[PDB]
């Protein structure tokens, strides 16, 4: 019930956000013209943080 | 008596996957609120992968 | 998709749309234990209808 839920689906986006940012580092300086560096931004929305 | 011997079967056939259910499939009727009450992890979670 | 987006090149559209889709692995974990637990609930509706 209650908070065990809330702490397994804090660990399963913490965990899917680290994995993110280790692929997000292989991708640094990728020259391309003008582009420089490639990103895939990973964020929370409101209305499920709450 | 056949009824009531497939009935016993269908039983431990529901308790056996139940078992393997969640989160990690464990002992979880108390385990869960045990790996949270210490600081600690639960093994056979570590071991999912 | 995949293949053939890389075959002609360029920003794919469909893979733009449903980027959530391809990147994220799905979780069992936070479900299988609530449709366990809400078996017997499903069980007495389907037989009350």
């Amino acid at each position: 019930s209650s908070k065990s839920v809330a702490n397994i689906i804090r660990k399963t986006i913490q965990r899917e956000q680290n994995r993110i940012r280790m692929l997000n580092q292989g991708l640094q300086a990728v020259s391309f013209g003008q582009v420089r560096g490639v990103r895939l931004n990973v964020n929370v929305r409101e209305s499920h943080a709450i | 008596v056949e009824r009531d011997e497939v009935a016993a079967q269908k039983r431990e056939l529901e308790k056996q996957i139940e078992r393997l259910s969640q989160p990690s499939g464990a002992e979880d009727s108390r385990m869960i609120a045990l790996a949270e009450r210490f600081g600690g992890v639960l093994l056979s979670e570590i071991y999912d992968d | 998709r995949l293949i053939e987006a890389s075959l002609y090149g360029g920003i794919s559209s469909a893979i733009t749309r449903s980027l959530r889709d391809y990147l994220l692995p799905e979780n069992s974990g936070v479900r299988k234990a609530f449709q366990d637990m809400e078996a017997a609930l499903r069980e007495n509706r389907i037989t009350l209808e």
